[PDB]
């Protein structure tokens, strides 16, 4: 399901 | 007088464990720990594998291979097992 522009990529 | 004895003949139909085929299991390893940020989403850990069932766009519906759960997961947070390099 494409609702959000993917989550915020973390650091490691 | 005449006489007659009843007694039907039950029947049924069904195939056994017929050979299988047409596989499909998109395995993707979590690139980062995820604890369901938003609703309608599965929670996993960095290194966890999931069986992607549906892949609408970005988020795919895979089942955690740890709890056999089922929920949408971010693709940007996963990487196909067959998509690994060195």
């Amino acid at each position: 399901h494409s609702k959000y522009p993917l989550p915020p990529l973390p650091s490691l | 007088g005449p006489l007659g004895s009843p007694g039907p003949n039950s029947h049924n139909s069904n195939t056994p464990g017929i050979r299988e085929a047409g596989s499909e299991d998109i395995i993707v390893v979590a690139l980062y720990d995820y604890e369901a940020i938003h609703h309608e989403d599965l929670s996993f850990q960095k290194g966890d594998q999931m069986v992607v069932l549906e892949e609408s766009g970005e988020w795919w519906k895979a089942r955690s291979l740890a709890t056999r759960k089922e929920g949408y997961i971010p693709s940007n947070y996963v990487a196909r097992v067959d998509s690994l390099e060195t």
